[PDB]
């Protein structure tokens, strides 16, 4: 609302709620009154080759336009640029990964003279800077300890939760849950994966599971897909940069390096 | 789970991490391949259909099995079937004599537990067993183990409840050995000064053994720095004092046994406070035992199993009421303690489930005269021969009670059982009819319902 | 629409919105019922707290079901009570 720049960029670690934030924001826009006629949600992360046809189809569907199959891409881009030129639109790009011309797909770059706002998210600050959104940038901070704990219970069965939830009486299971929740580091996707994998605890093995999870995260279920989802950010770097990144892991856990 | 994870660790299927074994068990139970079943969650079982499916998969697999457990086999199968398989299991059988020498090069695991009639084996049985990794001879009546110098890959041994007399010196030639279990050895006499020969050992066990570390002279485990869990049976105070200096060896005593102890008139958990891994404590036949001290010092160790046996001189155990190390106690067994007359502190054990008492003719009540019942998780109480047990305790909530057995308790007039509690988990109650009739009940429904639904007369 | 969808034997986690099924919320009256051979996949469906374990049938139920799959020339050879036969 207050922002003087029509392009808003959000960046953060993979799976820290960027897509979730866009979903909740888009759903909450219907509560408030606004002058924006159309709100468009676009998922660009479908490919790193900029699959333009899907984006054009989504925009055309959102504007009640008659989609055509044989129309050339450039002519459609001009047609949508003219179409979006008379409407105050809110387009929500999700997880953009490489710089791409907005006019190429058909999205007109909003200017101060127009009331349209553009919101995009990314895993990289550099690509957000490439979108002329260097001054609507917000870093997605990880969730707090209280938020992480309350989210952790939502992914546990009560036969386990009623074994951990109660206060007053102190049991080792609650402290083990403290270790596990803090080990996930407040990253919501990591909390979801671990909590789903740890929804089935009974009392006996709470100690050993907490002991091992603090050291080796491979053995707990569901982590392979989590790493695969987070694997891409490493893969984008050059082999020299990759070797530099893996050299940083040798420093002690929860430390600080100059 | 402890046995199965141990065999998995010895087999090499696990990277020296037991928690991954727990994880694999979780994957199996979550896929309904296995089902947890038992008094505690520590025991699981396999369904009959799943067992048949596993046998069928073995038949379709290249790795043939020769598994004949629990069919009461009186004569072991000929060596022809053994020579090609990879894993053999003949547990829970009635095998008497074993004569053939197998030619099993590919066999890696053997299971010959629960064989009361098995007492003798042919010499040279182990020569062809170059690939063996897991070996068990528990719950048998053998006295000696034949030559096993050809076992270049054994890691696990378990001779629990076995009347072994002397360990052959061939074991010290095995540098790959990892686990030894020698509990409940009533005929054991070999010295443990020879254990220093091995270097890569992880676990020992001398719990409830006829011969243990009787003096400081026998204590030479400092050489084995690879050990993580040990079982030790103490016979004199000097062993405990020598164990009472700060070193990783001292803190590794997870479970402790006291048998035929001399000059052990008193014992303090402060003397045991150097041990952060101690859970189980067994005391049997110590003449000196006069008093036991349970200090308020909350040692990180979480004792869960306590058993006191044959202590005519044991007078009392002092337990701090506000905060004590016994708050983690899972089970109590007190046997033959005629002078023990102060056990009221049991009411402070909120995590107590199983009780067995026998011939402790000095205890008036288990509890004599937080906003919760003292025993909400209580499951089992056993009393036998208690001549001077006037009562058990005051009425308390036992929602999880399942089994109760009391015999030969003439002074036992009342029990904390009442109809005010909910009854949906109880399954069986044992005891003599005369004692049941002699009991005094606050409500007659406590008699009719119990005697018609879950009372099992002897 | 207040819908009741009955998924049968789900085996891997999959997004409900991917196929077109909206994830029901407390604000809606729609109920989703799914079955699986694995507890983990059921936990992955945010159904960790509507979980029921399918216990096997009892001895009496197993016996009465067993007769339903037998011919009477065999059943009348086994069904009768009173007289005891191997
Ligand atoms: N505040 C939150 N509460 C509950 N779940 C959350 C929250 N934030 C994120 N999540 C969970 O995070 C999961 C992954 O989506 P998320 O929005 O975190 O990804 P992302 O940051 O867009 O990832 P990527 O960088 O891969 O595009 C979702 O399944 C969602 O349930």
């Amino acid at each position: 609302e207050k922002g003087d720049s029509n392009i808003i960029g959000v960046w953060g670690q993979g799976g820290v709620g960027k897509t979730t934030l866009l979903h909740v924001f888009n759903n909450d826009l219907e509560k408030k009154a606004h002058d924006y006629q159309v709100v468009i949600f676009i998922e660009v992360s479908n490919s790193e080759a900029l699959n333009t046809v899907e984006i054009q189809q989504t925009i055309s569907e959102r504007l009640n336009l008659p989609w055509n199959d044989a129309e050339p891409i450039a002519k459609r881009a001009r047609f949508l640029i003219k179409a979006l030129g008379r409407k105050r639109f809110v387009i929500l790009l999700d997880d953009v990964r490489k710089k791409f011309c907005l006019e190429d797909v058909g999205i007109p770059t909003p200017d101060i003279n127009s009331q349209s706002k553009l919101i995009l998210t990314s895993r990289y600050r550099e690509v957000c800077f490439q979108m002329n959104a260097q001054r609507s940038l917000i870093e997605m901070q990880i969730l707090g300890n209280d938020a992480s704990w309350e989210l952790f219970l939502s992914k546990l069965s009560t036969e386990t939760s009623a074994a951990v939830e109660p206060l007053g009486s102190q049991s080792a299971t609650r402290e083990h849950a403290m270790k596990i929740a803090q080990s996930c580091g407040g990253l919501p996707l990591a909390l979801n994966v671990i909590g789903t994998a740890v929804a089935g605890l009974e009392e006996g093995e709470w100690q050993s599971a907490a002991d091992a999870i603090a050291t080796n995260m491979d053995n707990i279920d569901g982590v392979d897909e989590m790493f695969g989802r987070l694997k891409y950010s490493f893969d984008r770097l050059t082999p020299t940069q990759q070797q530099c990144f893996l050299y940083c892991t040798l420093f002690p856990e929860y430390g600080s390096i100059s | 789970k402890e046995q199965l994870i141990g065999y998995w660790l010895a087999e090499g299927l696990l990277l020296n991490d037991s928690e991954k074994g727990y994880q694999i068990i979780r994957s199996l139970v979550s896929a309904c391949l296995l089902q947890v079943s038992g008094s505690m969650s520590s025991k699981v079982k396999m369904h009959h259909v799943i067992r048949q499916l596993g046998l069928w998969l073995v038949n379709k697999s290249d790795t043939k099995f020769l598994v004949q457990p629990g069919m009461a086999l009186d004569n072991a199968p000929s060596a022809e079937e053994w020579n090609e398989a990879t894993r053999i299991s003949i547990m829970s059988n009635n095998i008497t004599e074993l004569s053939f020498s197998p030619k099993c090069k590919n066999v890696t695991t053997l299971l010959m537990q629960n064989n009361p009639n098995l007492n003798k084996m042919s010499y040279g049985f182990f020569r062809t067993m170059s690939s063996l990794k897991v070996l068990d001879l528990s719950h048998t009546a053998i006295t000696s183990l034949p030559e096993c110098d050809a076992l270049v890959a054994l890691e696990h041994l378990n001779l629990s409840h076995t009347h072994i007399m002397r360990l052959p010196e061939r074991l010290w030639l095995l540098k790959e050995l990892r686990h030894l279990d020698l509990s409940v050895t009533v005929a054991f006499e070999d010295t443990m000064n020879n254990c220093s020969k091995l270097h890569k050992l992880k676990v020992l066990n001398l719990f409830r053994s006829h011969y243990g570390i009787r003096d400081v002279d026998n204590l030479n485990l400092d050489s084995l720095k690879e050990l993580l869990f040990l079982g030790i049976t103490i016979y004199a105070e000097d062993v405990l004092k020598k164990l009472n200096m700060p070193r990783p060896l001292a803190k590794s005593t997870h479970r402790l046994n006291l048998k035929y102890c001399a000059e052990m008139q008193s014992i303090k958990i402060s003397d045991l406070s150097h041990m952060e891994h101690l859970e189980e404590l067994y005391v049997e036949s110590c003449y000196d035992l006069n008093t036991v001290v349970a200090d308020a010092e909350l040692t990180t160790s979480q004792l869960q199993f306590l058993t006191l046996s044959v202590l005519p001189s044991l007078e009392s155990v002092l337990v701090a009421p506000m905060s004590h190390n016994f708050q983690y106690i899972r089970k109590l067994i007190i046997s033959h303690c005629p002078k023990l007359s102060n056990i009221t502190w049991v009411r402070r054990l909120q995590l107590l489930e199983r009780l067995v008492i026998s011939h402790c003719d000095g205890v008036l009540e288990i509890v004599e005269d937080t906003g919760q019942s003292d025993f909400p998780k209580l499951r089992l109480i056993v009393l036998t021969g208690l001549k001077k047990l006037r009562s058990i305790c005051k009425a308390r909530e036992f929602p999880c009670l399942e089994t109760l057995r009391v015999e030969d308790c003439p002074n036992l007039r009342s029990i904390p059982l009442s109809c005010t509690h909910n009854y949906w988990k109880l399954k069986q109650i044992c005891g003599s009819v005369e004692w049941w009739e002699k009991l005094q009940w606050e409500n007659r429904k406590e008699v009719a319902c119990l005697d018609s639904k879950y009372f099992i007369p002897i």
